[PDB]
């Protein structure tokens, strides 16, 4: 049965096995899919391979899983990836002739043959993020996700090194293989001898980028504490540059560990090894594209596991309460006491406008920019915690300890490649979500500088240092700010009582302003709120009795985002005009807003 | 101990402009309006690599005008301990 | 006295930055792009006489890859080596570099992965022929540095390339050639026209205009003196946004040499050492 | 104007220097395959309708170095590197349709 020596892998033996799944399939998926096309999809895509000869087969994974044979091929699969992927692409080359044998005369004729075409399998597996994985796997098939951070240029790679020699000379080469480079010390033509330095061409040496990404994982269902962790994939070979930065994208691959040499100077590597992303397959791909999505695309990942339906219905359900408008507000802050008019007004900016990129451009997205002023310890910062815990992408930041960079573009050395690197500042990340501003009154003068930026462009454009563009950062803004009083006191003008550039000012959307009339009769219910917790000491009945959901507010969250698009009609025209008329009766923007 | 003659007169005159590398390397006569002219010090070129790992002191080195390149690899090493001037023992110049 | 530096011009085709791949290394290359960042001329060795007091000194070759170092082989001799040094100033080729990190093509950024620049080298005559912040087409003598290696492509033939036989702009538009002659035939839009700038703006129609003409002529050239500037500069004052020009120049936005300066607090980064300033505007408006 | 009909004549015999132009546009960029957009564009930045018409037309005369491949995804372009430009020179200047279209 011949084997591999560790993998178990019988040689050939896989390769019968695999040829009938390949030869034969049809749908056996839609048994797990329950069914409710007839034909072999794999011999067809194949012809079309042939014809188009592109080669780059990326299979499914699993077909396989389920169909007899190969499903313990599937196994093995998993377990040891790069001799198995090698066996496939064999197996397929050898089938692709015997299919042309059949046609007798094919494509003019056998050069096409020798060509090579590998397998870049995909959904493979579901995997737990990365952080999870053990040692235990170091080399298998892995699933990530998440935008992408950075990407270095390629990085040449010679598999084939480039030498000559002093004499006669003769040119001769060595490939690369294992990743050190043995160059012989002499010679080639003469030869001789002669100990003649044999010189190497670096201009002459073969080059693969296998570019490599720095890459932010969301393998979502975080079980926290954990923070996201980034990745870096070395890709290789065509993948490279098929990737946008910042796209959200499904790619396998091979998780790696290496060793690194610590001095730079002596022989000692680092033990502790260092690991890295082979990249496999993305989700050539990228000029499949949507040939991929051929096959239907995995009836859309059997709706990408949309709510319980059940808990839908409790949607739609909760919807029909007319409360919920206010019911919501109240389930916004369990903690806080009042004021809710606020958490109204927040909960908007949760729900807030729509995107419209007109024909091009348009773009005014939904973006709401609300800020908040008056008394202090009003809570006011517990507020931005409570939103940051629940905004996904949001981020909570305080003046001062800030100034118009580290928002964006550190372009900090990389150091660990000790290389220079963009770095995202804190804005580019922010976009999507809402950002948290604390002493936003307190900001570097050079600091919001950026703002105005952003608020109006809704994007940020960056000439500076080496490369100069306008990235987009679309994220709305929670602005905290300290009236001078800090009782912003009564009469004075309060648009002076607030500080600030009027302008600036007149720019964020919402314009909170707090408060205090000692309502006694306040006092006291706030404290009775507040006195509570108390009891329980271990947390229990907060805001006890009143209704309020807990989770499913952030489920119906997400929902109401994905699946609606409001439009006014004319209903609102006249009377939304009639507001804004005697509002100047004020600007334009608040209309807009 | 020493007398550097000055010669005299030598048309030409290449004016500035007017100059090829052909006329690099062979004495040129030109006049013109001084511009910025630098401060003054001592002539005696010479530089040097105190390293870090490798000890020193690489001795000096005669560069260059100008480049002060590269200094590529030496005393060790020649890395990762790598090459720092040091300010005692680098001649300099300032002259005109 | 024997320097010679031949440049091909007249390539057949143009390749695009991300389009750049190993495999066309070491091959000459086409590449037009925006520059960035020139750097000062500084001489170079091409061929350097440097070796020992023993025996004999001043070999002259190499140090090509950036060293600079050394003498190769055959050193001494007879102190047979090894050694190092010493070198001729006396005896090397100097050129050039000034050197240049220049970036893609503004429009030709795919979404969104956002502008890269590289670097090249300005050797030889072609040193200096460049300006900053301007399209400009090479050819390519591409190839690699190390870093491991970098590549990093070279140029021999520094083209700014980036008006007219306005024929040559027919036969060059020739498709809709034929179309919008009927615009030249056709009349009043200069209303149409008008009727057109800027149509967000209810009335704002003398701006709308003005934009307009703004894009339009008016000639370079006296020469007694001043060429004459066709330019017009417009300034336009209004109560504050609500549109502003928080409009109008947004809308503005939408043009070629368009330079759109949020603010005038930059500081003058326009024109830094690209008039962010102004250069990139050239014929356009800042 | 008739400069317009002019123009209108003239494009009629670009053509056949859009023929040459890309025949070797290929050749002068030691590729021979390519991304059908890039080569296009820069053709295009010689002299889009224009272009793509001649994409299409080129397409018609020698459907053996070009096919065009609709996938999912979208139409991919297919070019056979290996073709000899030259017999593709004197095709290219024969059939125009014979210039008979």
């Amino acid at each position: 049965l011949r084997i591999i020596w560790g993998t178990n892998v019988s040689i050939q033996e896989c390769t019968t096995n695999f040829r009938n799944f390949l030869m034969s399939f049809k749908y056996k998926f839609r048994k797990i899919l329950d069914e409710r096309d007839e034909e072999l999809y794999y011999i067809k895509q194949l012809n079309e391979m042939r014809e188009l000869g592109t080669s780059n087969l990326n299979l499914d994974a699993r077909n396989l899983l389920a169909y007899k044979q190969t499903e313990d091929l599937y196994h093995q699969l998993l377990n040891y990836p790069q001799e198995v992927i090698s066996i496939m692409d064999q197996t397929i080359k050898d089938c692709m002739v015997s299919l042309i044998v059949d046609n007798n005369l094919d494509y003019d004729l056998d050069e096409i043959e020798t060509k090579f075409y590998k397998v870049r399998p995909y959904n493979v597996g579901s995997c737990k993020g990365m952080r999870e994985l053990n040692p235990n796997d170091i080399d298998k098939l892995i699933n990530l996700k998440g935008l992408v951070l950075r990407s270095t240029p390629v990085i040449p790679d010679m598999k084939v090194a480039f030498f000559k020699c002093n004499v006669c000379d003769h040119t001769m080469a060595v490939e690369i293989d294992r990743g050190v480079i043995q160059e012989p010390a002499r010679c080639e033509r003469i030869d001789c001898n002669e100990p003649n330095s044999m010189s190497l061409i670096h201009n002459r040496c073969s080059f693969a980028d296998k570019q490599v990404i720095k890459l932010q994982e969301t393998p979502d269902f975080v079980p926290d504490g954990q923070t996201p962790h980034s990745i870096s994939l070395c890709v290789y070979d065509e993948l490279v540059d098929s990737c946008r930065a910042g796209d959200r994208i499904e790619v396998t691959g091979t998780f790696r560990s290496i060793p690194i040499r610590a001095n730079s100077r002596q022989r000692v590597l680092k033990s502790l090894y260092k690991t890295y992303v082979d990249v496999v397959h993305v989700k050539t791909s990228t000029i499949e594209q949507e040939l991929m999505q051929n096959k239907v695309d995995h009836n859309e990942v059997e709706e990408v596991r949309q709510i319980t339906d059940q808990d839908l219905a409790k949607i739609r359900e909760v919807a029909a309460r007319e409360d919920l408008y206010s019911l919501l507000a109240r389930s916004i802050a369990p903690s806080i006491y009042e004021l809710e008019d606020v958490k109204k007004g927040i909960l908007l900016q949760l729900f807030g406008g729509t995107n419209k990129t007109f024909t091009k451009g348009g773009r005014y997205r939904g973006d709401i920019n609300i800020l908040l002023c008056g008394d202090p310890s009003t809570s006011k910062s517990q507020i931005l915690q409570y939103v940051h815990k629940i905004t996904p992408r949001g981020v909570y930041t305080s003046g001062k300890g800030s100034s118009a960079v580290g928002l964006t573009a550190y372009i900090t050395r990389d150091v660990d490649t000790k290389q220079l690197v963009l770095e995202s500042g804190a804005l580019v990340l922010s976009d999507g979500g809402v950002c948290c501003i604390d002493e936003f009154d307190k900001m570097s003068d050079s600091t919001r500088s950026v703002l105005h930026e952003v608020m109006e462009q809704q994007t940020i454009s960056i000439a500076k240092a080496g490369i100069i563009t306008t990235l987009n950062a679309r994220s709305s803004i929670l602005a905290s700010a300290n009236p001078i009083g800090s009782r912003y006191n009564p009469n004075l003008p309060v648009t002076e009582n607030i500080d600030l550039p009027p302008p600036l000012l007149s720019r964020f959307d919402l314009v909170y302003l707090v408060l205090d009339k000692v309502d006694e009769k306040n006092d006291r219910e706030l404290a009775k709120h507040l006195t509570n917790l108390y009891l329980e000491d271990k947390p229990e009945h907060i805001s006890q009795d009143d209704v309020l959901p807990v989770e499913f507010l952030t489920m119906y969250i997400s929902y109401a985002k994905e699946h609606i698009h409001p439009i006014i009609t004319e209903a609102a025209k006249t009377e939304l005009v009639r507001a804004y008329v005697g509002m100047r009766k004020a600007t334009t923007r608040q209309l807009e807003s | 101990s020493e007398i550097h003659v000055r010669i005299s007169d030598f048309p030409t005159i290449y004016s500035l402009r007017e100059l090829r590398e052909s006329n690099l390397s062979s004495l040129v006569r030109v006049t013109g309006v001084v511009t910025r002219r630098t401060g003054v010090f001592p002539q005696l070129k010479y530089v040097k690599f105190n390293c870090l790992k490798c000890g020193s002191i690489l001795g000096p080195f005669f560069q260059d005008s100008n480049e002060e390149i590269r200094i590529s690899f030496c005393t060790n090493c020649k890395s990762k301990g790598p090459f720092r001037v040091n300010g005692e023992k680098t001649v300099y110049r300032n002259y005109q | 006295e024997r320097v010679f530096q031949i440049s091909f011009f007249n390539l057949p085709t143009v390749h695009r930055i991300r389009d750049i791949r190993s495999e066309k290394i070491g091959s000459l290359l086409s590449i037009s792009g925006t520059v960035t960042r020139t750097s000062e001329v500084r001489p170079e060795l091409y061929k350097a006489s440097f070796t020992c007091d023993m025996c004999r000194a001043i070999v002259d070759n190499v140090e090509q890859s950036f060293k600079y170092t050394e003498p190769t082989f055959c050193p001494n001799p007879s102190c047979e080596n090894r050694a190092f040094w010493t070198l001729n100033v006396t005896r090397s080729r100097f050129l050039d570099w000034q050197k240049v990190r220049i970036q893609e093509n503004a429009n030709e950024i795919p979404t969104g992965s956002m502008p890269r620049t590289l670097d090249v080298i300005l050797r030889g005559d072609s040193v200096e022929r460049a300006k900053p912040g301007d399209r400009c087409k090479f050819t390519g003598v591409e190839i690699v540095v190390p870093d491991t290696y970098k590549i990093s492509f070279l140029a021999c033939h520094v083209i700014s390339i980036g008006r007219d036989q306005e024929v040559f702009l027919n036969s060059l538009s020739s498709d809709e050639i034929n179309e919008l002659k009927e615009m030249v035939k056709d009349e009043h839009i200069y209303d149409k026209l008008v009727r057109s700038i800027a149509p967000a703006v209810f009335g704002h129609e003398a701006v709308k205009k003005g934009i307009l003409l703004q894009m339009l002529g008016g000639v370079h050239k006296t020469v007694e003196g001043i060429k004459l500037r066709g330019d017009i500069n417009i300034c336009v004052v209004g109560d504050p946004s609500t549109s502003k020009s928080q409009f109008l120049k947004y809308v503005v936005g939408f043009a070629p040499r368009s330079v759109y300066t949020s603010g005038k607090a930059s500081s003058a980064a326009g024109l830094t050492a690209e008039a962010g300033a102004l250069m990139l505007a050239d014929n356009g408006i800042c | 104007s008739q400069r317009q009909k002019r123009y209108q004549q003239f494009l009629a015999m670009k053509m056949t220097q859009v023929f040459d132009i890309l025949f070797s546009l290929t050749r002068g960029q030691p590729y021979t395959e390519t991304y059908l957009s890039s080569l296009i564009v820069d053709s295009l930045q010689d002299s889009t309708k224009e272009a793509s018409e001649i994409l299409a037309g080129l397409q018609g005369i020698l459907p053996m170095d070009i096919s065009v491949h609709q996938v999912d995804g979208g139409l991919k372009v297919y070019r056979w590197n290996s073709l000899d430009k030259n017999r593709f020179s004197k095709l290219l200047q024969i059939h125009k349709s014979k210039q008979q279209d």
